[PDB]
RNA sequence: GCUUGUGCUGUCUUCGUCCA
């Protein structure tokens, strides 16, 4: 069903330009080195300093014309506050356990940094993220 | 050439409120008070009223071409 | 009275206020600072009458790009209004009349003298900046 | 040659009803009528 | 489930709120209004003399442009449905002008006034043109000096602004929603605070301005829709609203019998 | 008018000399052939008799 | 009697719930 | 020449608003030079 | 002038006078719409129709063999809101989505997923425009060494015809080489190229037409600080003028090679004028906020650069007559309200105001002068190109 | 000289349907509406009206040119229900939305006057 | 003057304006102009009822 | 007046036109692209000048080297109750929703030149020849053809 | 018994329009 899971403390967040765009880095609680860059909506999902994220990827919802969702339906969005829909551009084979997934979503990009254990199976086409606080 | 019967943007009745509007300034009333006294308040109707130049006055002092 | 080869010995103020010894808005006026003191022998009746009839219908054009201040020199004379208040005893060739002209809102003091206020040449639009729908491009 | 050509006509029917004009040509029963406000002529039935 | 709230009344504007309706009702209802109520006017001008300084179009524009009552021209039909020859009493009315200078000096004004009712529908309040007094004047037309006179026969036809914007009822029609912008509907220019720099609207003290601490809310809609409604004096302002809703119900209900009569 | 014609013709007759200043409208020229050969005289000009 | 004959301390008291150089008012005839 | 009412309703609504400014703008164009001059 | 000018168009009967372009056409015929007039020429065979179909068409000439670029691109305020609309802050609710897509004409009846599943669906404009780029085009730009995160968003990633990050822009949707439009007339040909102008024009259209645009006058002040800051600068270089007036005059300057004392110092002092002009266009450029409008379209490079928000904003500079500084037309002055020998840059035709604050009549006698040469060196070029382009052309 | 005549933005042509539909194979249980002689005022209305509906999943409309008077919908449902029905609740609600909204309106003026 | 270039016919002349809603390779053209040009068409059997319809 | 010549190119009815808060729709509507390139600043103070005049029911003095500043424009246009940029904000005339931009408005003065296209449209299909040359006459009057 | 008619100057000059 999901792919990667994790908890992150948010390091920084950078607002910039943009006034509904903001740019956070953080780090996994349990395991270090595993960085996250991420552009979220502040309107819908606003975010403090040192806040805990549980931060979650996968590459399906279940339990090709999208239509609104049923009440009746559910869905593992139903879980967490914040999901997005993104296609994976760059896969980076780089040093003997650095591996970064760039993800777009629409244009709000993600960077996830890591060891190739645990983001193996993120060679994916698409990806969601589903995030939770 | 003679006050317009409707405003140009708006299309509120202007041209009942030359007369008026003369007699007000006769009687030594600014023109902005002039206007807000017929009731004019949106701008687009005040400048019907307020730049209107009266040709016809010019155009009747020539004599009748018929009688 | 003063030609331009009589001009060539005389030193002019160009406002009265010039005879006598920080804001973002006003526009700087010269120093004239190389001489110690100046004995000016005429002044300039007003810095506006070096325009012609059909520049001084333009307003502000200190604060316009010079070409299009010739351009619309040129563009008046083509403008449609009252030439004259005889127009129905004349026979002319073609004539065109506006059918209610308006006087502008901002206009210049040289318009005073053009009799611009009694044949005017043109109407107060109500006017949007925007781009609507792509058929004003 | 009809004997309607040049001649004072007035519409009865249609979206020009009441309006004055004069017959410039007439073929099969499509009378072409000059409308006297608007400059144009347009085409009509002998019918209206 | 909608409400209707009345805030000024008068003959010729009204001042309402509407809520629990759509933004895209509120709208319809306002383009119903300004382009698709019928009234009466001047569409046919018989001119008999016309010996003043206008020429004969200036005058036929300008009384296309003069406000009639209209206040039964819902029984009226319109020209081109009519089976009659020419015109008749019950899809036009006809008015006459007759005006001259009497005297060598001095000039006579030409006013709405003068304008008298010849024919017309049989006891309906339509085509008398419309006056503000029993003393008042009305619309300046023309004038006249020694020898220059003025002799028309008008008439009066039914028509909506579509066609034309002098059968237009209404002048013009203020709409306002969300003064405090809760909804983030519009961007507000500045050079140092947005605030300070634009002025409140006239309906901001009818809303509760939102608190300091409050986050935005993304589930919000557009609720409550002010607007005020001026007429011509062709109708009247609660007149021009209800058959502005009319006109609207009577379009949906064509649009319905055309969806049954496909089948 | 300045009667110079078309033909060798170049750009200092054309151009607009400091001396023109307060006797010659400095905006006012038709455009193309008559640029700058044509002139309108200022407000407050006048000719000597 | 105008605004000018009004004593100063009763010209303060009216306060709104100057002339600018550049505001002319309209003419008809104007000059020439 | 027998003119009109409206006519000389203008005339003097003219006179009147010429003395008006040249009363006008004349003190204020005063204020606004005595001001630059004291900066 | 060239083979552009004269294009074979397919006919639209329509009401009102006028003929009617789509604007991205307006290039290559170098037409605008404020008066011009076209000629139109009707075949009358058959072989001459194949020959107008065939060989003349607008799809078959959108890349010119003079350059190896395109000639048509998007303009005006298409590119102003395709600029606005792949901001990377710009979401698009259900509704407005839906009428969007239904603009498109080669959508083909999918709706894709949006950016944001929860709380609220939202869609980006760049999915929006990927819509209307047709599939399999893959481009790749880098502006100022950007990384693959792109902080900034520039840059440019399009893969299998799906925006990944970049703002769109001139230099993606312009005529230049490179760009989408080349990349697009190379892969799929000149149809699909031609559909891409009127996909990418509907959709842009429709999201400015509900957005909105503007400019005014509160679009050329700048704050206060900055107006100090640029007075500071023109001070600065007018005291710097007046010392190297100071040293040309007592025979303490250095003599540029293969030029006279004369030649140098006027040189010198008009490189010193020129650099303030550019020092204080560059203040007022980086004081403007991004929701300034002319930042907006000078960004979008749709109309207008740097020169005109400084001439409109801080300083419109030195005026050159024939490369030089104003002559001294009188006895040794350029005006008869200076004194003689001045060769302060007042006195010989540098505008130290702005458009928005205003000219001296000085100064406006000196623009004058600079517009009045510019309008005469058109107007006797002209010829001259003309012929040289005959007598190459027989 | 080629002004259209300003009553064909309203007047229908005997030989010209009110009403035209086709269906969208592309995608199950879509149709295409022709609307002559409308304008914004009612296909807004229709389109917010039928947005709000559960078993509608797609609706939007387009003006293609503003010199003629015409506008093109295009409506999907769920497999349950058709489309043509969505059209005919949409018009019937707005309906009654209008009667309960001038009946109130004619409450209020008669009390305020 | 007469050999290089001409004066031809079937050929028209107007102001040009901007239509957003247009495709690339298209131009709109006044009904007017529309009735003045012409083009020869042959008679065949594919079209000659149309043909006859335009003559009518 | 101020060399910003442009045709029409299209005209929208009452109901279509974006309107403001208080009803007022424009008679003209002009694209922001003409503005930075002409810089024609000259324009924009006009408009705000003969805003502050029509609503205090004045004439603006528009007289060049004088010491009006947009500031004081602008203090007068906010005392009336006005944004003192000029700017306002706007309604779609097809939805009723906000423009998310906001929309510089006020008067300002156009004049009607003499090329209408009317007196300039022009086809041929077959006509008159010279005599000479057995080729197309010259001008539109003479029924002509194009070079 | 009564029938619908079938075309256009030349040569200069000036002022303009859109590019350049
Ligand atoms: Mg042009
Ligand atoms: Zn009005
Ligand atoms: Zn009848």
């Amino acid at each position: 069903s999901a792919l990667f899971d994790d908890i992150f403390t948010v390091q920084t967040v950078d607002n910039g330009r943009y006034n509904k765009v903001s740019r956070i880095i953080g780090i996994s609680t349990t395991n270090s080195a595993i960085k996250l860059t991420l552009d979220i909506n502040n309107e819908m999902f606003p975010v403090s300093q040192d806040d805990s994220l549980t931060v979650t990827l996968a590459n399906s919802l279940s339990l090709k014309s999208w239509r609104p969702p049923k009440p009746t339906d559910k869905s593992l969005a139903d879980d967490y506050d914040y999901v997005m829909f993104g296609t994976v551009y760059k896969f980076e084979e780089g040093d003997e356990d650095k591996i970064k997934v760039y993800v777009s979503f629409g244009g709000l990009l993600m960077c996830l940094e890591g060891g190739y254990k645990s983001l193996a199976s993120l060679k994916q086409d698409n990806l969601y993220i589903l995030i939770r606080r | 050439m003679i006050i317009p019967v409707r405003c140009f943007s708006c299309g509120k009745v202007v041209g009942d409120k030359w007369d008026a509007y003369l007699r007000l300034l006769e009687e030594g009333k600014q023109e902005g008070d002039a206007l807000d006294e017929l009731k004019l308040k949106r701008y687009c109707c005040r400048r019907m009223v307020l730049t209107h130049v009266d040709l016809i006055e010019k155009f009747l002092r020539y004599n009748p071409l018929e009688k | 009275y003063v030609d331009g080869e009589e001009e060539e010995t005389i030193m002019i103020a160009m406002t009265p206020e010039d005879l006598q010894t920080n804001d973002t808005a006003k526009r700087i006026k010269p120093e004239m600072s190389t001489s110690s003191h100046h004995t000016f022998t005429h002044c300039e009746i007003h810095p506006s009458m070096i325009l012609g009839v059909a520049a001084s219908i333009i307003p502000f054009p200190d604060h316009n790009q010079s070409p299009r201040n010739t351009y619309q020199s040129a563009m008046g004379k083509q403008a449609m209004g009252v030439f004259l208040t005889n127009y129905n005893v004349r026979m002319d060739t073609m004539a065109n009349i506006l059918y209610y002209p308006q006087k502008p809102l901002a206009k210049t003091q040289a318009m005073e003298y053009l009799k611009f206020r009694e044949l005017p040449a043109g109407q107060n639009a109500i006017v949007a900046i925007a781009c609507y729908s792509g058929y004003n491009q | 040659r009809d004997p309607t050509l040049n001649k004072t006509v007035k519409i009865r029917q249609g979206g020009y009803k009441g309006k004055i004009g004069i017959v410039k040509e007439a073929n099969g029963d499509r009378f072409r009528v000059e409308l006297h406000n608007p400059n144009k002529t347009i085409p009509i039935p002998c019918s209206f | 489930e909608p409400k209707v709230n009345i805030i000024n009344a008068q003959d010729d504007e009204v001042e309402l709120m509407l809520s629990d309706v759509n933004l895209s009702l509120a709208n319809s209802l306002r383009r119903t209004m300004l382009a698709e109520v019928p009234t009466l006017a001047i569409d046919l001008v018989e001119i008999k003399m016309n010996t003043s300084v206008l020429a004969d179009e200036f005058i036929s524009h300008r009384l296309g442009l003069i406000p009639l009552v209209s206040e039964d021209v819902e029984e009226m039909k319109y020209s081109r449905d009519c089976t009659c020859e020419d015109y008749c009493d019950e899809c036009s009315v006809v008015l006459e002008l007759s005006a001259r200078h009497e005297g060598e000096e001095g000039t006579t004004d030409v006013y709405s006034s003068s304008l008298i009712k010849v024919s017309g529908p049989g006891n309906l309040n339509v085509g008398e043109p419309v006056r503000r007094d029993d003393y008042d004047q009305g619309i300046l037309l023309c004038k006249l000096r020694n020898h220059q006179e003025l002799n028309i026969r008008c008439i009066a036809k039914k028509g909506i602004a579509k066609e034309h914007a002098k059968w237009s009822p209404c002048s013009a029609i203020a709409f306002e929603y969300d003064p405090h912008n809760k909804l983030k509907h519009t961007d507000f220019w500045f050079e140092v605070d947005a605030k300070k720099e634009w002025p409140d609207s006239k309906y901001a003290t009818w809303e509760e301005p939102p608190k300091p601490g409050e986050v935005f809310d993304y589930k919000a809609k557009p609720n409550r829709f002010y607007m005020t409604v001026e007429t011509t004096g062709s109708l009247k302002a609660n007149q021009v609203f209800s058959r502005g809703i009319k006109t609207l119900q009577e379009k949906l209900a064509n649009v319905l019998f055309e969806l049954e009569n496909s089948r | 008018n300045t009667p110079i014609g078309r033909d060798g013709k170049l750009a200092k007759p054309r151009q607009l000399h400091n001396t023109h200043w307060g006797l010659v409208c400095p905006a006012e020229t038709p455009e193309g052939q008559a640029c700058g050969l044509v002139k309108n005289l200022s407000l407050l000009s006048g000719i000597s008799i | 009697l105008a605004i000018e004959n009004l004593h100063p301390d009763d010209r303060l008291l009216l306060v709104d719930p100057s002339p600018v150089f550049f505001l002319r008012r309209p003419q008809y005839v104007s000059d020439g | 020449v027998v003119a009109s009412k409206a006519s000389s309703s203008m005339l003097k609504i003219d006179q009147r608003n010429k003395k008006l400014n040249n009363r006008f703008i004349r003190k204020a164009e005063m204020a606004a030079v005595e001001k630059r001059k004291l900066r | 002038l060239h083979k552009m000018s004269m294009m074979a168009h397919r006919v639209k009967v329509m009401p009102y006078s006028t003929f009617r372009l789509n604007l991205s056409v307006t290039s290559p015929y170098n037409a605008d719409f404020d008066g011009d007039e076209m000629n139109l020429h009707v075949p009358q065979s058959e072989e001459t129709r194949a020959e107008l179909s065939q060989l003349c068409a607008v799809p078959l000439q959108i890349v010119s063999p003079q350059s190896n670029k395109p000639v048509m691109g998007i303009v005006q305020d298409t590119l102003c809101g395709v600029r606005k609309m792949t901001l990377r802050d710009t979401f698009i609710e259900y509704e407005q989505v839906m009428n969007m897509l239904f603009w498109v004409p080669s959508w083909d009846g999918v709706v894709p997923q949006p950016a944001i599943l929860k709380p609220k669906p939202l869609w980006t404009g760049k999915q929006l425009l990927s819509i209307a780029i047709p599939s399999g085009i893959h481009l790749q730009r880098t502006d100022g060494g950007n990384s693959l995160l792109s902080p900034k968003d520039n840059g440019m990633l399009i893969v299998d015809g799906k925006v990944m990050f970049g703002v769109v822009d001139k230099k993606t949707v312009g005529s230049g080489g490179g760009g989408l439009i080349h990349t697009v007339m190379r892969e799929k040909g000149p149809k699909i190229c031609a559909e891409l102008f009127g996909n990418i024009q509907k959709v842009v259209n429709y999201w400015l037409l509900h957005n909105g645009f503007s400019i005014g006058i509160g679009d050329a002040i700048a704050d206060a600080s900055t107006m100090k800051e640029i007075t500071h600068a023109i001070s600065s270089a007018k005291e710097q003028v007046q010392e190297i007036i100071y040293k040309a005059q007592h025979n303490e300057l250095e003599l540029k090679p293969g030029m006279t004392l004369r030649e140098s110092f006027e040189g010198e002092v008009s490189r010193t004028l020129n650099d303030a002009r550019d020092s204080a266009g560059r203040s007022a450029e980086m004081n403007l906020k991004d929701l300034n409008n002319v930042k907006q379209m000078v960004s979008a490079g749709s109309k207008g650069s740097f020169i005109n928000i400084a001439q409109m904003s801080a300083c419109v500079g030195q005026q050159m007559v024939e490369g030089k500084r104003i002559a001294f037309g009188f006895a040794d002055r350029s005006l008869p309200h200076f004194t003689k020998d001045d060769f302060s840059p007042e006195s010989k035709g540098f505008v130290e105001n702005s458009y928005l604050r205003g000219l001296t009549p000085q100064e406006f006698f000196f623009h004058a002068m600079a517009g009045r040469e510019g309008l005469i060196d058109t107007a006797v070029k002209t010829a001259e190109t003309g012929y040289i382009q005959r007598r190459l052309v027989k | 000289m080629n002004a259209p005549d300003r009553f064909e933005l309203f007047i229908l042509p005997d030989d010209v349907p009110k009403l035209k539909i086709t269906p969208d194979s592309r995608v199950p249980n879509c149709i295409i509406i022709k609307f002559e002689r409308e304008d914004h005022t009612l296909a807004n209305l229709l389109r917010e009206e039928l947005a709000l509906y559960p078993d509608v999943t797609f609706v939007a409309y387009k003006v293609e040119h503003p010199l003629f008077a015409n506008f093109v919908m295009r409506l999907q449902t769920e497999e349950g229900t058709r489309p043509k029905q969505a059209l005919e609740r949409a018009c019937a609600s707005i309906i009654n939305k209008l009667k309960t909204l001038d009946h109130k309106f004619n409450e209020e003026w008669n009390i305020k006057n | 003057g007469n050999l290089m270039g001409k004066r031809v016919d079937f050929s028209a002349r107007t102001v040009i304006s901007g239509d957003p809603n247009l495709e690339l390779d298209q131009v709109g053209v006044p009904i007017s102009i529309a009735k003045t040009l012409s083009y020869p068409e042959t008679v065949t059997q594919y079209n000659i009822h149309r043909l006859t319809e335009y003559v009518r | 007046r101020h060399g910003q010549k442009g045709t029409i190119g299209v005209t929208y009815r009452h109901e279509d036109m974006p309107f403001s808060a208080e009803g007022i729709v424009p008679d003209l509507i002009i694209n922001p692209h003409a503005i930075p390139s002409r810089m024609t600043v000259a324009h924009l103070i006009e408009c705000l000048l003969s805003k502050v005049g029509s609503i205090r029911g004045y004439e603006g003095d528009a007289t060049p080297f004088t010491d009006l500043t947009v500031d004081a424009v602008s203090n007068l246009l906010r005392d009336n109750g006005y944004q003192s940029r000029g700017f306002e904000v706007m309604y779609n005339g097809h939805t009723g929703k906000k423009l998310m931009a906001q929309v510089f408005f006020g008067p300002t003065y156009y004049q009607r030149l003499r090329h209408m296209v009317d007196d300039k449209i022009h086809a041929r299909a077959r006509g008159p020849v010279q005599v000479l040359t057995r080729q197309p006459v010259e001008g539109r009057s003479r029924d002509g053809g194009l070079r």
